[PDB]
């Protein structure tokens, strides 16, 4: 099992770049490989603090105290008892695929091809990672058939790793990335909390419609993202 | 020491049809949907073509050189393995 971690050759993820350019590797390192996830190091001020608390309490003695009160309320378990575990599931679990979660997987590989497709205008080898997937969360339950409920969990995760480094809903996407091609000249520097009060409370808009159609148009090297995310500029036409 | 009429009878009976160009060439590979236009360029290409050879000794080609060119894994590495249980001789580089 291949888990290995690259690093930029920039230092640092330049987000105004296109992926393919930050990442020194081929195309076909990226196919073979399941998940791809990018861990950016955002500077936010409450996240800050909760990662803080956590490192100062482990250097301060406390982390040798807090275990035995993690152990007896059930929630950690140790390093010697899930070296026993993987080798009992790797062995008597041997998971398939239900024809009922089957028709699921091969339905929702078109939708997530298909979204790809208009933003060009995804390979085989990414349809058989989610099946791998699918099966290991029904070995970690002792579950010889994988029913629905794992499909969604694996489509979660891939989600958040592979498309996250590349009727009535798709009519409203395409009108709004229209309307802000023109609303909005090319270097427009518009904050994320005025564009909010002009398309949800006109009732014309849905919030899941506008965070999924400014993705989109970031990914295409055309608005960029500044502080945090809360001011919008665009770049490229 | 060191080794180093039924099937006949069947081919001419198959080639008085005239749909033997589509009918074998979708039998190349029948576990890749489509691609219609790039199974009948493999056909073509196993069989080969005329070894011209003239009377002062130039030699003429006749082999079909094909080249896939586009998206990874979109009928291109599954269908090279195809060729290579197909023909009698074929080595995989």
């Amino acid at each position: 099992s291949v888990l290995a971690a690259a690093n930029p050759i920039y230092g640092r993820y330049d987000d105004l770049k296109s992926p393919g350019d930050n990442i020194d590797f081929q195309t076909t390192i990226l196919s073979r490989f399941d998940m791809i996830f990018i861990v950016k190091d955002d500077h936010n001020e409450e996240r800050d603090i909760s990662i803080a608390n956590h490192v100062i309490n482990i250097h301060t003695g406390n982390a040798n105290a807090m275990q035995n009160q993690q152990e007896e309320n059930g929630s950690e378990i140790s390093i010697e008892k899930m070296k026993r575990y993987i080798t009992y599931c790797r062995l008597k679990c041997a998971p398939r695929l239900s024809p009922q979660a089957a028709e699921k997987l091969s339905s929702n590989f078109v939708t997530i091809r298909k979204q790809l497709l208009i933003n060009e205008l995804i390979t085989i080898r990414q349809l058989e990672a989610i099946i791998r997937i699918t099966e290991s969360l029904a070995k970690l339950e002792l579950s010889p058939i994988a029913q629905e409920r794992h499909v969604d969990e694996a489509i979660r995760l891939f989600q958040a790793s592979t498309m996250d480094a590349a009727g009535t809903s798709l009519s409203e996407i395409r009108r709004f990335e229209q309307e802000l091609k023109r609303r909005l000249p090319i270097g427009w520097s518009t904050s994320y909390q005025t564009l909010r009060r002009e398309f949800v409370d006109t009732h014309r808009f849905s919030q899941l419609a506008l965070d999924k159609a400014l993705y989109a148009l970031e990914k295409h090297e055309t608005i960029q993202l500044r502080h945090q995310g809360q001011n919008i500029y665009r770049s490229g036409v | 020491t060191v080794y180093p009429d039924f099937d006949i009878r069947n081919i001419n009976k198959l080639s008085k049809k005239k749909d033997i160009f589509d009918i074998l060439s979708q039998s190349l590979a029948p576990s890749i949907y489509g691609h219609d236009h790039i199974k009948k360029a493999i056909l073509l290409m196993l069989m080969g073509g005329v070894e011209k050879n003239l009377e002062n000794g130039s030699h003429l080609r006749g082999d079909i050189n094909i080249l896939m060119v586009g998206d990874p894994s979109t009928a291109k590495s599954q269908l090279l393995r195809f060729v290579l249980n197909t023909a009698s001789l074929a080595i995989a580089t």
